[PDB]
């Protein structure tokens, strides 16, 4: 899940369209795939 | 060690090169000199330094000390090779040969890198091995050893992204881009300033951003300066701070002109007095005036050179001669009257001085071919 | 306790109200933990475009 | 038609192609249009759920 | 090899150019400014 | 003499009379699945520098799957409508050919029109047609299609990241499936298609009504 | 040498030359199968467990005699156990890799079965492409 969160933290940059990876996108992140933690 | 390991040498510079610049260096240089173990680079600075005389007992127990540490990479050497973990011998001077690389000089550290190369089949310490090869030859400026494990460490990064180690990198290229004059490649390498970080060897964030600006004001032109430099608040808040560095740059784009040549005589004198630009402080600041010429200068046809000197800065015969000698020195696209006491400009097409290059650039490579055309065949 | 919606209503008052009395980083905050607490809810039928 | 299998014998892998190959063939990537098909069983119990 | 029968008896070339163009002229530019601040 | 690439009967979807006329807006109620189907495909066609700036390792085949009449083919149909791209569109239960040999080459020279054609797009229907789990070396009949499945395995290892051939992989059900085709570098994205329960179906019940 | 590619003459069928090797089958399965290669600088946290398994598995190929110093025998099995997604592929993967020892593992799959033989009637036909590679570790899921 650490992988499960940080490879999946680029998609947020990506998808505001930036090219530096912000700590924001991480801790939105963990509540996404920590999200999934709270999925069943 | 080899973090704090560039002050060293920015402190020979400040011993060596002002010669009324001679007491501090000796104090702090050696306050760091004959403690961690430091024997060997502060020989030859010893002769360029006083007779230090009494130091050779402060010597003989860093020796010593250096003898503690060898004779304990000799205790590791044979339980290291009693049972193997991965080369232990090697993954004990994987540590401390770079101590050795401090203590010692590069020989013992040379072979013992090119010896640890080996062992560590992933590249997560080839690539720090690599960096410490950067560095050191960064010190003793060995500009062809910094060629070869620049390519060598780059073809490192393409296996995975190691922005890490690329960014990381990108301040070795941009620090040697900045050592050579080469300044339009050398903000192109300090583009980011956001990657990078509070480093060991610009600990302050800030010296890296007066770097940045001071290689970006020559290095790009107004469209750039009016986008990049003007707008970014990660480049902002940090000469938020300066109190000259943001006047220095907004003399400039404001139009400042006459206080702009006050703020150029502060930074063109920490820049003579400045490790690492004091190469080129004269090459600065010869572009720097040519630039604001031309940029005021290409502005208006008829513009007087009485005008210039209430406005833009004292001195009509310093204009007179100053503007002289770069139409004499062939840029500045003007023609300046005399007599009738007015400057007229023109403008040339991008033809004569695009082909001036090529024929510099052809003669050149025809002297090359043609010296080495006589080197083969006897 | 146990409820999550109400937050969101919380921190995107104060969305509000620190942009209103004009302080853009802590509205970058607090709007990011509007964000970071809304990814945990699985019907933002309004809370959603209010955020948005 | 069948159900489907959890793989047992050798011969109903294609036969099972030959039904996929039907199903794709009924309403995958085409206007089905002006072609009717009637179909027939006694036991609608055997039958695959997607047929 | 390499005898020469005997008859008779970067770094550099950017700061040369510095050194072609401003051989000697206005070294020490720095006060020469403020004391053109009274004549001018 | 060599010869300029050449392949069977999937055409680059000769794309005047071959677009499945289905828009995004007849779909309702699949934000979730079609904007991740965005993200997932032709995102990286057109803004391929972000993936190779930030360097996050772009996906090079997907696979979607659930139960069956969940907008399987639809949303390949509304993605084959609205691309930019060239895009191939095989039927899967095709290469099991009665000659020997034309199975293999059948595959090989469509990623070969995938290659030389341009940055396109690979669907293929039906995958439970080939990747199975069990096999059986005394028919042939089970043979070729082993050596189908040897050769496509290959095929999608034959990449460098380079070229933007993607593949779109839709399936019934994930149990009859070998997990050697669900290994990365092949497989990474994995689509269930559940079942919408109210709130995405009232926006079906909007669109067709 | 057995097991390799010739040319030959068509009308008499002499043997004409020696081609290129076949591509060894532990080769194309291992080529099937695509495991995450890894180091120990992927490693997170487990450094405990690492000095366990180099005690396991690193020490009976650099120093067999070590044991012939103690009188007792090599071990052979390692169980790993905990939950998923906590490095045993890994780190099974890793330790191969550093002591240099062909990573086969095993899935009971059929694709694979066509390299192992025609039927392959035991687990044991393994064997002759492990002692073929003899420096080898295998590998097994759940
Ligand atoms: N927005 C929608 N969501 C779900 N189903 C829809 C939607 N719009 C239309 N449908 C209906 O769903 C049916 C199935 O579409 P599609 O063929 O893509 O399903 P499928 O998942 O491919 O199932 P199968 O694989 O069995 O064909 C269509 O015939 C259509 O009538
Ligand atoms: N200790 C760890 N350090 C780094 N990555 C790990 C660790 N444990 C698990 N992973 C991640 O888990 C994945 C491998 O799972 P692993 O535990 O090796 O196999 P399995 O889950 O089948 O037991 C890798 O993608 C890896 O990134
Ligand atoms: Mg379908």
């Amino acid at each position: 899940e650490v992988k499960g969160v940080c490879t999946e933290a680029g998609m947020y940059a990506l998808r505001e369209r930036r090219v530096h990876v912000t700590q924001e996108d991480f801790e939105m992140a963990v509540a996404k795939v920590m999200q999934k933690d709270s999925e069943k | 060690p080899k973090n704090p390991d560039l002050r060293i040498a920015q402190l020979r510079f400040l011993l060596s090169l002002p010669e009324h610049r001679g007491d501090a260096a000796v104090r702090d240089e050696l306050m760091a000199a004959v403690r961690d173990n430091n024997m060997a680079p502060y020989y030859e600075a010893l002769c360029k330094s006083l007779d230090w005389q009494i130091d050779v007992d402060l010597l003989n127990k860093m020796k010593k000390a250096n003898e503690d540490e060898l004779k304990r990479l000799d205790e590791e050497l044979e339980d290291a090779e009693k049972n193997l973990g991965e080369s232990e011998i090697r993954d004990a001077m994987m540590a401390k040969a770079e101590y050795l690389c401090r203590i010692g000089d590069k020989e013992g550290a040379l072979t013992a890198f090119r010896k640890t190369y080996d062992k560590t089949v992933a590249l997560g310490h080839r690539l720090d091995i690599v960096f410490y090869l950067l560095r050191i030859g960064l010190f003793y400026m060995d500009n062809d050893l910094i060629t070869r494990n620049t390519e060598k460490a780059k073809s490192l990064i393409e296996e995975g992204g190691d922005w890490d180690r690329r960014n990381r990198l990108k301040v070795y290229q941009g620090l040697y881009c900045v050592a050579i004059r080469d300044f339009k490649q050398a903000a192109e390498l300090f583009l980011d300033t956001v990657s990078t970080f509070t480093s060991y060897e610009l600990m302050d964030y800030k010296t890296f951003v007066t770097y940045t600006v001071y290689v970006s004001m020559i290095a790009l032109e107004r469209p750039d300066l009016r986008e990049k430099v003007i707008k970014g608040a990660e480049i902002l808040e940090v000469l938020h701070s300066l109190p000259a560095v943001r006047q220095y740059l907004f003399s400039l784009y404001e139009c400042r002109y006459s206080v702009f040549f006050q703020s150029l005589a502060v930074v063109e004198q920490e820049m003579k007095k400045d490790w690492l630009f004091a190469p080129h402080y004269r090459y600065y600041v010869r572009e720097m005036r040519i630039h604001a010429y031309s940029q005021l200068l290409e502005s208006y046809r008829s513009l007087t050179l009485g005008y210039m000197a209430e406005a833009f800065g004292v001195g009509v015969e310093f204009i007179d001669q100053e503007l002289s000698r770069f139409i004499a020195a062939g840029r500045l696209h003007c023609k300046i009257d005399k007599v009738n006491e007015i400057v007229e400009t023109n403008r040339p097409d991008s033809k004569n001085w695009q082909y001036q290059e090529t024929i510099k650039k052809g003669d050149l490579l025809l002297n090359r071919v043609q010296k080495l055309s006589r080197v083969i065949n006897m | 306790m146990d409820d999550k919606a109400l937050l969101v209503e919380v921190q995107l008052l104060e969305s509000k109200t620190y942009h209103a009395l004009s302080n853009l980083p802590k509205a970058r905050a607090a709007l990011t933990s509007a964000r970071t607490t809304a990814n945990a809810i699985y019907c933002p039928p309004k809370l959603q475009a209010t955020l948005d | 038609g069948g159900r489907r299998f959890s793989e047992g014998t050798s011969a109903d892998r294609e036969i099972q192609r030959t039904l996929m190959e039907l199903l794709n063939q009924m309403d995958g990537f085409d206007t089905l249009h002006r072609v009717k098909m009637i179909m027939a069983t006694n036991r609608p119990d055997t039958l695959d759920p997607a047929l | 090899m390499s005898e020469k029968k005997q008859p008779v008896d970067e770094d550099n070339w950017d700061d040369d150019n510095v050194e072609d163009d401003f051989s000697n002229q206005l070294r020490a530019e720095l006060e020469k400014h403020g004391y053109k601040m009274e004549t001018s | 003499d060599v010869l300029p690439p050449e392949a069977d009967s999937s055409i680059m979807m000769l794309t005047s009379d071959q677009k499945p006329d289905v828009m995004y807006a007849d779909i309702g109620g699949m934000d979730i699945q079609k904007q991740e189907v965005r993200e997932a495909v032709e995102l990286p066609l057109t803004h391929f520098e972000l993936y190779k700036q930030i360097g996050i390792d772009p996906p090079r085949g997907v696979l979607m799957y659930g139960p069956p009449g969940c907008g399987k083919t639809m949303l390949a149909k509304a993605v084959a409508h609205h691309t930019t791209a060239a895009f191939i569109r095989v039927v899967g239960s095709e290469f099991v050919q009665k000659y020997l040999g034309e199975g293999p080459r059948m595959v090989r020279d469509v990623f070969r029109l995938a290659k030389e054609n341009a940055p396109a797009i690979i669907f293929i229907d039906e995958i439970d047609a080939i990747a199975t789990k069990r096999f059986d070396a005394q028919t042939g009949a089970d043979r070729e299609v082993q050596r189908i499945l040897l050769e496509l395995l290959n095929q999608m290892d034959g990449f460098d990241q380079n070229v933007n051939v993607k593949v779109i992989m839709a399936t019934n059900r994930a149990d009859t499936l070998d997990p050697a085709l669900l290994r990365p570098g092949r497989l990474d994205r994995k689509i269930e298609f559940p079942l919408p329960d109210r709130r995405q179906k009232r926006l079906i019940f909007s669109t067709i009504t | 040498t057995p097991n390799c590619r010739v040319a030959l003459r068509n009308d008499s069928y002499t043997l004409h030359k020696i081609l290129p090797n076949k591509v060894d089958p532990l080769v194309s399965l291992m080529m099937v199968e695509k495991v995450p290669d890894s180091t120990y600088e992927m490693i997170g946290g487990l450094d405990k467990q690492i000095k366990e398994i180099k005690e396991v598995i690193e020490l009976p190929v650099k120093h067999p005699e070590l044991f012939e110093a103690l009188g007792i025998a090599q071990p052979k099995g390692v169980l790993l156990y905990g939950p998923p997604g906590t490095g045993k592929t890994l780190l099974a993967r890793a330790v191969a890799h550093h002591t240099d020892c062909t990573f086969i593992r095993v899935s009971g799959s059929e694709l694979v079965q066509k390299f192992i033989g025609e039927g392959a009637r035991m687990v044991r036909e393994l064997f002759v492409m492990a002692r073929e590679h003899a420096p080898s570790i295998i590998f097994m899921d759940e």
